[PDB]
């Protein structure tokens, strides 16, 4: 899934 | 309270996003991942929405999300209160 630090 | 409550234990992503709609901007939420057990997850009101961020470690123990390390999550909970948690916008974590 989607992370903003990733 | 201390343990089992400074975590939302059960807590799914979206559930957090539903949550932390109804709240103000740097408000968050700590929880368990439940897509990738074993890692710990940061959901954080911004302007219009709710966005996650994971909680990134090495094999020292230190925590990090960016590039400034930690020896704790309190310690990297709080850096984040001072310094923006997003790169693009300025959003601090308040509880």
């Amino acid at each position: 899934d989607d992370y903003v630090n990733v | 309270i201390e343990f089992p409550e400074w975590f939302h234990e059960g807590l799914s992503r979206h559930q957090a996003e539903n949550l932390l709609m109804g709240k103000d901007i740097g408000f968050f939420i700590i929880r368990a991942s439940q897509s990738s057990p074993g890692d710990f997850s940061i959901s954080v009101r911004h302007e219009d929405d709710v966005q996650h961020f994971k909680v990134m470690r090495d094999t020292k123990g230190n925590y990090f999300l960016w590039t400034e390390k930690f020896p704790s999550l309190n310690k990297l909970v709080d850096y984040y209160r001072t310094t923006s948690i997003s790169k693009q916008k300025q959003v601090f974590l308040r509880d």
